[PDB]
C-alpha cells in the first residue's frame, strides 16, 4: 500500500 | 512497542546516517515497510512506503531498505532541515494491526549557538481595567535548546507569580520559550520597573518595562 | 485531495467522541482506505481502524473493536469515527487519512490537519484576549513587535492568525503554558516596521473552538 491500506 | 527504534540518532553535516527498525518474523519479515517524518506542529509525512519506494517530491537523500526482521531508512548528504522525528509502520499478523516504531529523533550536529531574542510586554490597558496586570516575556531563536528564565521587581527577586514553559522546536531547529508573571494591579502600580531576565549558555539577556 | 477532521473539543469521561472528517477533490466512494490515527501526548502512534471506500468494509485494531465504529456517509462525502466509553488514556490528536494512489509519481498518502481532543472532568472555559503593544522605547526603533495575549482557556488548542491572515512574515505564535490553577494561555506576536503604526491597522484573529468562540482584537496604539 502507499501508506496504510491493504494489508497485502 | 512490536517495532523497536533507537530513540536519538545524530549525524554530522554532509555525513550519511542510517535509521534502524527492528521487528519480528510477524510483522516486517512478510509485510511491507513505511516510514514516515514528523516535523514540529505537523501530521507524519510518508517518505517510504513499501519498503523501498520513494513518492514524488521526497529528496533522493531519502532511500529504503528491509532484510529479514529488520529495515532500514538511511539520508546521505545529512543537513540541519533533516530534524524531525521519524517513524517506521508496518502491520503484524499477529496483532491484526498495522503498527508503529516507537521513533527515532534525529538530531543534526554542528549546528551554531545562537542567542535568544527576546521581548518584553507590559500589561494591557482593558487587562488593568479589570485590575489585573500580565506581563510576558517572548523568547525566540535560542540553540541549544536549554534557557532560564528569572524576573526581577525594581532590584530584587519574584519568586511567586511566574510560569514558564518548556523551550520547544521551531520550524529553523532554533527553540521558543515564554514566561508570565501574574500581579494585580496594585502591585503593578507599586513597583517602578519590572525586568525579565534570559540565561542562556552562561550570558543573560534582560528586558526592562516600567508603568 | 484534501482531508479535514471536524472541530476540537472536550469529552466527558466514560462518554463517546465522535469526530467526522469531510474529504473534497476525490469521491469517498473510491477504492482507497479511509483510516483513523491518533498520535497520544508523548508522541505515540496509534492506528484505529479503516473502512474502504467502495465496500464500507471496516478493519479496528483488535483491542478496540468493541468501542470503535467507523462509518461512511456519501450524501456529505465525509467519513466518521464513534469511539465509545472514553477515559483520560483517549486524549490524543485524532488524524483522517487516505492511503495514496498507486503510480509511481504518486505524492504520497494524505492525512489531516489533526484534531486534538481531550477527555477531562474538567469544564470547558473561553479566553480573555488582551492586546500587547509595544512599550514606548520599542517604537523607537526600526521594527516593533505588537501581540495579542490568550489567557485562562481550556482546553487545548486555541489558533491565531494576524489580519484574517493576510500577514505571514514576522508573525510567531508560542506554544502555550499550562498554569498551575489547570488553565492554559499563549501568544501570538508579529514584528512590523514602525513607522508603519499609524497608518496601518492590526488585528489578531483567535478561534478557540472548544468553546465555540471566535475573538478579532484592534491592537491599538
Amino acid at each position: 500500500a502507499v501508506g496504510i491500506g491493504a494489508v497485502f | 512497542f512490536v517495532l523497536a527504534q533507537p530513540p536519538s540518532v545524530s549525524g554530522a553535516p554532509g555525513q550519511r546516517v542510517t535509521l534502524s527498525c527492528t521487528g519480528s518474523n510477524s510483522n516486517i519479515g512478510v509485510n511491507y515497510v513505511q516510514w514516515y517524518q514528523q516535523l514540529p506542529g505537523t501530521a507524519p509525512k510518508l517518505l517510504i512506503y513499501e519498503n523501498n519506494k520513494r513518492p514524488s517530491g521526497v529528496s533522493d537523500r531519502f532511500s529504503g531498505s528491509q532484510s529479514g526482521t529488520s529495515a532500514s531508512l538511511t539520508i546521505t548528504g545529512l543537513q540541519s532541515e533533516d530534524e524531525a522525528d521519524y517513524y517506521c509502520q508496518c502491520y503484524d499478523i499477529s496483532l491484526g494491526a498495522h503498527v508503529f516504531g516507537s521513533g527515532t529523533e534525529l538530531t543534526v550536529l554542528g549546528q551554531p549557538k545562537a542567542a535568544p531574542s527576546v521581548t518584553l510586554f507590559p500589561p494591557s490597558s482593558e487587562e488593568l481595567q479589570a485590575n489585573k496586570a500580565t506581563l510576558v516575556c517572548l523568547i525566540s531563536d535560542f540553540y541549544p535548546g536549554a534557557v532560564e528564565v528569572a524576573w526581577k521587581a525594581d532590584g530584587s527577586a519574584v519568586n511567586a507569580g511566574v510560569e514558564t514553559t518548556k523551550p520547544s522546536k521551531q520550524s529553523n531547529n532554533k527553540y521558543a520559550a515564554s514566561s508570565y508573571l501574574s500581579l494585580t494591579s496594585d502591585q503593578w502600580k507599586s513597583h517602578k520597573s519590572y525586568s525579565c531576565q534570559v540565561t542562556h549558555e552562561g550570558s543573560t539577556v534582560e528586558k526592562t518595562v516600567a508603568p | 485531495v484534501q482531508l479535514q477532521e471536524s472541530g476540537p473539543g472536550l469529552v466527558k469521561p466514560s462518554e463517546t467522541l465522535s469526530l467526522t472528517c469531510a474529504v473534497t477533490g476525490g469521491s469517498i466512494s473510491d477504492a482507497y482506505y479511509w483510516s483513523w490515527i491518533r498520535q497520544f501526548p508523548g508522541k505515540r502512534l496509534e492506528w484505529i481502524g479503516y473502512i474502504y471506500g467502495s465496500t464500507g468494509g471496516t478493519r479496528y485494531n483488535p483491542p478496540l473493536k468493541n468501542r470503535v465504529s467507523i462509518s461512511i456517509d456519501t450524501s456529505k462525502n465525509q467519513f466518521s469515527l464513534k469511539l465509545r466509553s472514553v477515559t483520560a488514556a483517549d486524549t490524543a490528536v485524532y488524524y483522517c487519512v487516505r492511503d495514496g494512489v498507486a503510480t509511481i509519481e504518486t505524492t504520497g498518502d494524505h492525512w489531516g490537519q489533526g484534531v486534538l481532543v481531550t477527555v477531562s472532568s474538567a469544564s470547558t472555559k473561553g479566553p480573555s484576549v488582551f492586546p500587547l503593544a509595544p512599550s514606548s522605547r520599542s517604537t523607537s526603533e526600526s521594527t516593533a513587535a505588537l501581540g495579542c495575549l490568550v489567557k485562562d482557556y481550556f482546553p487545548e488548542p486555541v489558533t491565531v492568525s494576524w489580519n484574517s491572515g493576510s500577514l505571514t512574515s514576522g508573525v510567531h505564535t508560542f506554544p502555550a503554558v499550562l498554569q498551575s490553577s489547570g488553565l492554559y494561555s499563549l501568544s501570538s506576536v508579529v514584528t512590523v516596521p514602525s513607522s508603519s503604526l499609524g497608518t496601518q491597522t492590526y488585528v489578531c484573529n483567535v478561534n478557540h473552538k472548544p468553546s465555540n468562540t471566535k475573538v478579532d482584537k484592534r491592537v491599538e496604539i
